[PDB]
């Protein structure tokens, strides 16, 4: 049998699409459904039989280290060994690949994953297919991409991630791979059709999961070419250069499992909604796979989850798909639906919450109406406040009474570029700034 | 009262150089029978009782009422001095058309039942349903079908394409996956309805249906008020077909293909010998009362015969005339010690003794000489033959 | 390989095409009806509503092209000519009570025609009569039924539906448009899975809805308040014939104390009598029961095993003791009062 | 120590992430083996330490997966055996006096329990000849090994006919249909919806179960409840075949943990993404059945009425250990 399976984890985004918020907290530590965004990936890796893992982190690595040292995966009874490597010279995926090739860590086929992936996919069959393919031939296939079958109208298909792919019908082999952003027409070179006989299959109904099975050879190809910095560049360079090079890239498509990656607010909302509705069955809020003594739930009718020691007033109504932390206090005659509430929050009376997410330590005054908003750690709202859809409030910000923000408002504690507080912007006795635009 | 069959045979092609002109195109010799008898018999096999065929005056003279088949042919004399096309000819016969039409060409030979394609036309009220056979350079065409492989979705030819093909970003949002085919051979079995000819009555730009009608139709069958109207004219496009069709996304196209069987059109000289070699197998079940050698043929060498050795009437044979799966026509004189392999012969061919022919063709009024070592040719008409020579690539000019 | 219990009922497959055995230029049977019979084996089936409309349209088209025999009249010639036609249609697929009533009405109309009028006058009169029949017996009846049933829906209700039926969807959409608020629950069953039509229509309309399968029916009945059902026929004794599974829903709803309402038109009233949900049914293709397990598809080559039968029923009968209200174009009546009122 | 902890962690992790191709008998055997192993090692002073440790481990393993009930039954049975042994050895309940023959007696008692457990299905199958007669029709739903053995034992003498419901959406009835067809018995497969239509021609109904509660109620597969009602509409007897380790000292008070819910993938596929944002799907697995719909209980002892069940409970578990 081959050596035990190994995994590489990238815990740095190298992006700026989450940067009114990531000033304080790194992306991998964001709370989704009251659970950090790094536990899901580690549990997914553990469930598939991975016996060793490497972790790379550069930005604010101290918090990541202190969080990982208290998790259950560092206990001596864990079957998966966690190793931490940190540096301040990393800038892209290519640098990480060069470093791992230089240090000579991997010895056989391994996995490569980002830091924010939610899935429950088993790998054994794809691994066996890859091993058979690389055994019958010699160093022909050096990659095996993973995709999920889906329709082009699902709400989990952002415009920034749609792709179109051309494959051979008989053996799954990627012949073309293009990203579609602002393009109303798709073009393909004519050399593909004449090479083959009875299949140039074109697909637009696949969802990417950013999961790969890589041989050590890939590392070498990331060292010879010093201009490569992402997976897309590697794929395009391999597909274009066809003298000898790496020979082929193959694909595998699943149909009865789940897999997704969070990269923006739209993806965050879609993934949270899918997780609440038990679309990833083994990982559910009441399962408590983190075995933390401060997180427990009791499933009820209409998909309602309640934690320990939660007080409820008279006349309150919970519609469906609600999560409540520990110690939360609710007033009287409220209306909460499709919402997530973190631990330790206080809510007044006559409040309406719809498709909203509130994190820990947030206090809300009575008589308010909120729709489709995100509130960060330790926020507060005064009386007579109405937030229109698509609103964001970062940590420690306050909003004064008798105000009504328009759609798309963004408020952060830091200055707009990082002065007094405008009573027209943040209300009376408000502490914050209006960032404006995205 | 529901289907009108229209048989087209006017003009040959580049590959033909001495057959479609000297011999009538419908009456070219394959299996000692005229070729047009093959599709026409099929029309009489299903039960069709009305056949309309257009042709020239010479073919009409060569035809008259010489056959003894039950159908009553209705021959219309096309003007011979013309460069006519499919659209123009169907424009001519329009006043005689009332119901749906079925266009067929004499050059086609197939053994597949037409019940399947007519069923497809009936059930899904499709505008048309053409036929393609699996391929067995000329700017190869690419056709893209859907997942179920029944509905045509894309079609293009390499002639106007330079280096790449472009697909509009609206087809995929309705049909997520499509499959491409490149090696295919078309068949002239266009089962279009009455509205198409009415639409093309007022439009004269279209001249050939194969290269002009189907591309525009398949292009327009997809787009709608968006794309073909939002991104891109009743008074300019001569009352476009969309305005025409007003009855109880109205134009839909479907295509059927098959993988096993025989279906080909004899428009190339290369396929001629494959045709005349494989037609006895069809004739064995098609006409089980046709002996391989004609009854009134003067046979002498009855033991040196290979496979079937088709022989026409009044054909005198010589002893020791070895034959291997060859074709022989009428009134042919054969002497002794003549060996023939996989060769073709037809009416009024004289052969001298001591000959040897291999994989050749012989035309009318050809006199074979003694000691003729023939290796592949076609042989001209009204010319004598000398010894040796003849080649497949270096075919005799005469 | 039928079950001995259902030996009498015939079993048919969807791959025994009957069109191969006659000429492409059809002369025995009119081509439009040949197309209709071909389409009968693919779709165009919805509660005997679309089927009856298509049959009447084809009959109108056939009547359009007729020639009076020199030594005969229309009354006998047309009647004698029509028999092989719907005989072949029955050979394609079994009919329904609505089509029987329609053809009976058409024959009655044909017989009463006198010989004084011309052929064209008779043809126009027959077309007008058919148009009057279809206009009066279907559309206005549906409008009246919707108007009557609008009064039995209130704010905050939870209504349960089963299968696919145009009448129920029309009623619900009209009630929602009129300005009432409620929510719906849809129950589906293998292998047809016809509830997805209703689910999609309701979602597009803008009505909250939930979806589930039949075996969990007892799980959600504590929340429901009403049960609304369609029908395919109405027997003389007052029973209701519908798709298989309706009687189970009626029984469990009765056990949970929930009222049941049935909607139907007055031209589906049959004269047959049945005492059990058995005997007079129709079998279907057993190969549809094969589960697409993906890997290790069981029941594959089920004919190989010695003793193994697959059963596939289409209909069932509900006794009148499990129904509390019936709404027709003439009003609302108790179930047991159906035969006395409608017989006239 | 390390081996015991590794085994415990492996068992808990296997329990949490669903499971595998395991029957009830295998689960009981594994639980008993693990309990015997923990008794052997992990030296204790007196009975109190042993009881506390066993109770803690049982609470952990029970909270690992609520829907699995055999583990708790085995834990309570072991506790009762320990209580009986301590009472016998000893002459104000106190468990501090020290002895030396306790562990040997406990071990041999557990061995006798295992020996009794091994020979269970044969005893149940041995009674098949007193209920099934020639020319009869039997109804069943799902896939249960005990029912399969019960039918196969009686198939060697008489001939009858069996009807099986497919029990969607998992559709495990096909496996039993195939297995019974291979043995040479007439079989028929049909969907769930036709249960009420064919009930009028059935002589008996025989089923299995997942759990048995104190008052005689049942926790079975989804489609059982309706199947129980229709039979009551015709006074057709209903029979349950189950061994004795499926009995629990619980009552149907709270149903929040009664049913088990899974992903909605089984009901509605993911390829309907246009409308999946506004539709909620629910997929229960288990189902509750009241005791008024059951006629007879068959086990490795004999036939009993639903009222007798209570008595069995009082002689199987001590009242103290009802709540771990």
């Amino acid at each position: 049998p081959p050596p035990p399976l190994q995994a590489v984890l990238v815990a740095d985004s190298f992006d700026r699409r989450f940067f009114p918020i990531s000033k304080d907290q790194p992306r991998v530590l964001l709370p989704l459904a009251n659970v950090a965004l790094i536990d899901y990936t580690l549990e997914f890796l553990t469930a598939t039989g991975v016996q060793e893992t490497f972790v790379f982190c550069c930005w604010k690595a101290a918090q990541i280290k202190e969080h990982l040292l208290k998790s259950k995966w560092c206990r001596p009874t864990s079957l998966n060994v966690v190793r931490i490597i940190t540096s301040e010279l990393y800038r892209s995926l290519g640098d990480v690949l060069r470093d791992v090739d230089a240090k000579a860590l991997v010895r056989s086929d391994f996995l490569l994953v980002y830091g924010d992936v939610i899935s429950n996919i088993n790998i054994t069959r794809a691994l066996e297919e890859h091993r058979l393919r690389r055994k019958l031939e010699k160093n022909v296939s050096v990659m095996t991409m993973i995709f999920k079958e889906s329709s082009p109208s699902h709400p989990t298909r952002c415009h920034e991630d749609n792709v179109v792919v051309a494959v051979d019908s008989t053996t799954n082999r990627v012949l073309h791979f293009q990203k579609t952003q602002g393009l109303r027409r798709f073009a393909f070179p004519l050399s593909l059709f004449q090479g083959s006989s009875d299949g140039v299959e074109v697909r637009y109904d696949l969802l990417d999961c950013h999961i790969s099975i890589c041989s050590p050879q890939v590392a070498q190809l990331f060292t010879d070419n010093f201009d490569y910095q992402t997976r897309d560049d590697f794929v395009r360079g391999l597909l274009v250069n066809e003298e000898i090079l790496g020979n082929q890239i193959h694909m595998h498509v699943t149909a009865k499992e789940y897999g997704a990656r969070v990269s923006n607010l739209h993806m965050y909302s879609a993934v949270c909604a899918d997780v609440i509705r038990r679309w990833v069955y083994p990982l559910t809020p009441e399962a408590n796979f983190t075995d933390s003594t401060t997180q427990s739930c009791t499933h009820s009718r209409h998909n309602i989850y309640r934690g320990p020691e939660v007080s409820l007033g008279h006349g309150s109504i919970l519609e469906e798909n609600v999560l409540l932390g520990s110690g939360t206090v609710i007033g009287s005659n409220c209306f909460i639906t499709n919402s997530v509430i973190g631990p330790g929050c206080h809510i007044g009376d006559n409040v309406v919450l719809d498709q909203t997410y509130l994190w820990q330590g947030v206090r809300v005054a009575a008589g308010a109406q909120i729709h489709q908003s995100l509130l960060c750690d330790n926020a507060e709202v005064k009386e007579r406040v109405t937030l229109k859809p698509r609103s964001v409030l970062t940590s420690q910000v306050v909003v004064g009474p008798n105000i009504t923000l328009p759609e798309g408002s963004v408020i952060s504690l830091h200055p707009p570029d990082a002065k007094g507080y405008n009573p027209a912007e943040v209300g009376a006795a408000g502490k914050g700034y209006l960032w404006k635009a995205a | 009262m529901e289907f009108q069959a229209v048989v087209m045979a006017v003009g040959g092609g580049s590959r033909m150089t001495d057959l479609t002109s000297s011999i009538p195109k419908p009456l070219l010799p394959v299996g000692n029978k005229p070729l047009i008898w093959y599709p026409l018999n099929l029309l009489e096999r299903v039960g069709f009782e009305e056949v309309i065929v257009v042709t020239t005056r010479d073919v009409q003279k060569a035809l008259c009422a010489e056959f003894k088949m039950k159908m009553k042919p209705d021959i219309v004399c096309i003007p011979d001095d013309a460069d006519m096309g499919t659209a123009d000819s169907l424009r001519y016969i329009y006043p005689k058309l009332k119901t749906d039409v079925l266009v067929l060409s004499c050059d086609l030979i197939t053994d597949v039942a037409l019940h399947e394609v007519v069923d497809l036309f009936r059930a899904y009220d499709a505008s048309l349903a053409m036929l393609m056979r699996k391929g067995q350079v000329e700017q190869r065409d690419f056709i893209g079908v859907d997942s179920t492989g029944k509905r045509l979705l894309f079609m293009a030819n390499e002639a106007d394409l330079d280096e790449e093909l472009v697909i509009k970003g609206s087809i995929l949002q309705k049909h997520p996956r499509i499959r491409f085919h490149t090696g295919l051979v078309d068949a002239h079995l266009y089962c279009l309805k009455k509205y198409i000819v009415d639409f093309l009555m007022e439009n004269g730009s279209i001249t050939s249906i194969r290269s002009e009608l189907i591309p525009y139709l398949v292009r327009k069958q997809f787009s709608s008020a968006s794309s073909q109207q939002g991104q891109e004219k009743k008074e300019l496009k001569s009352l476009d077909i969309y305005s025409f069709i007003k009855e109880a996304s109205q134009v839909r196209c479907y295509v059927h293909i098959m993988k096993e069987g025989l279906c080909s059109r004899v428009s190339t000289l290369g396929l001629y010998m494959e045709a005349n070699r494989q037609v006895p197998k069809l004739l064995s079940a098609l006409c089980p009362e046709e002996p391989p050698v004609h009854s009134s043929a003067q046979i002498v060498s009855k033991h040196l015969v290979g496979v079937d050795s088709l022989i026409g009437p009044e054909t005198q044979i010589g002893e020791k005339s070895s034959i291997k799966r060859s074709v022989i026509g009428s009134s042919c004189l054969i002497k002794d010690r003549v060996t023939i392999t996989n060769c073709l012969l037809m009416n009024s061919v004289t052969v001298e003794e001591g000959s040897n022919i291999q994989g050749s063709v012989i035309c009318n009024n050809a006199v074979i000489e003694k000691g003729a070592d023939i290796k592949d040719c076609l042989i001209g008409s009204g010319q004598r033959i000398e010894a040796k020579a003849k080649r497949v690539n270096e075919v005799i000019v005469g | 390989s039928k079950v001995s219990l259902f030996s009498h009922l015939p079993q048919y497959s969807r791959q025994n095409s009957l069109t191969q055995f006659m000429s492409i230029p059809s002369s025995v049977i009119h081509p439009a009806m040949v197309r209709l019979g071909l389409q009968y084996s693919q779709g165009l089936v919805s509660g005997s509503n679309a089927r009856c409309i298509a049959l009447l349209r084809a009959l109108q088209q056939v009547i359009q092209d007729y020639t009076t025999p020199p030594n005969e009249e229309l009354s006998r010639d047309l009647v004698n000519k029509l028999k092989p036609y719907m005989s072949f249609l029955t050979q394609c697929r079994p009919l329904s009570a609505s089509m029987h009533n329609a053809i009976k009405f058409l024959n009655k109309e044909i017989t009463s025609v006198g010989s004084s009028k011309r052929e064209e006058e008779a043809k126009s009169e027959l077309r007008a009569a058919i148009d009057r029949y279809v206009q009066e017996k279907i559309v206005l009846a549906a409008q009246a039924i919707s108007r009557f049933a609008y009064q039995k829906i209130s704010n905050g209700d939870v209504i349960l539906v089963y299968g696919c039926s145009s009448l129920v969807s029309r009623i619900l959409q009209e009630a929602w448009t009129e300005g009432r608020r409620f929510r719906v629950v849809v129950v589906d069953s293998r292998p047809w899975l016809e509830g997805r039509h209703t689910l999609r229509s309701l979602v597009h309309a803008g009505v909250p809805a939930s979806y589930l399968l039949i075996p969990a029916a007892s799980y959600v009945l504590p929340e429901v308040s009403k049960v609304l059902l369609g029908a395919h026929a109405l027997l003389a004794n007052g029973s209701v014939m519908s798709r298989v599974g309706t009687a189970q829903l009626a029984l469990v709803a009765r056990a949970h104390n929930v009222p049941v309402l049935v909607c139907c038109e007055t031209y589906k009233f049959c004269e047959r009598v049945q005492t059990d949900a058995f005997v007079s049914n129709e079998l279907d293709d057993p190969d549809d029961l094969q589960c697409k397990r993906g890997e290790h598809v069981a029941l594959a080559n089920w004919q190989n095993h010695a003793s193994l039968r697959l059963l596939n029923l289409v209909y069932d009968v509900t006794p009148p003791e499990l129904v509390d209200l019936v709404i027709t174009e003439l009003g609302m009546i108790p179930c047991s009062s159906v035969p006395v009122v409608l017989r006239v | 120590g390390s081996e015991l902890s590794e085994r415990i962690e492996s068992f808990v992790e296997t329990l949490k992430r669903g499971g595998g191709p395991r029957s009830s008998e295998e689960m009981a055997r594994e639980t008993l083996g693990l309990l015997r192993q923990i008794i052997t090692d992990h030296r204790w002073s007196n009975a109190g330490e042993l009881m506390e440790l066993i109770r803690r481990e049982g609470r952990r393993m029970t909270a690992a997966q609520p829907s699995e009930t055999t583990v708790g039954n085995m834990v309570r049975r072991v506790l009762k055996i320990i209580r009986e042994e301590y009472g016998r050895l000893h002459g104000n309940e106190d468990f501090s006096f020290h002895y030396a023959q306790l562990q040997s007696n406990i071990i041999e008692a557990i061995n006798e329990l295992l020996v009794e457990l091994e020979g269970t299905m044969e005893n149940i199958a041995a009674q098949a000849l007193e209920h099934i007669h020639s020319n009869e029709v039997i109804m069943t739903i799902g896939f249960s090994r005990t029912v399969e053995a019960f039918l196969k034992e009686a198939a060697r003498k008489r001939k009858f006919h069996v009807i099986v419901a497919e029990c969607a959406p998992f559709c495990q009835g096909h496996e039993m249909a195939v297995n019974l067809s291979k043995a040479g018995i007439e079989t028929t497969v049909m969907t769930d919806a036709a249960i009420f239509a064919v009930m009028s021609r059935v002589n008996k109904v025989i089923i299995g179960t997942k759990t048995i509660l104190a008052n005689g109620a049942l926790r079975a597969v989804t489609g059982t409840h309706t199947l129980a009602l229709a039979a009551k509409h015709h006074s057709t007897p209903l029979i349950v075949c189950a061994p004795m380790f499926k009995l629990s000292p619980q009552f149907p008070n709270e149903e929040d943990s009664f049913h088990k819910f899974v992903a909605p993938e089984e009901v509605l596929p993911f390829t309907e993404g246009d409308i999946l944002e506004k539709v909620s799907v629910h997929c229960p697995v288990f189902d509750y059945v009241p005791p008024e719909l059951i006629t007879l209980f068959i086990s490795n002892i004999g036939g009993n009425a639903p009222s007798y069940i209570y008595r069995l409970m009082s002689e199987l578990y001590h009242p103290d250990d009802h709540v771990l």
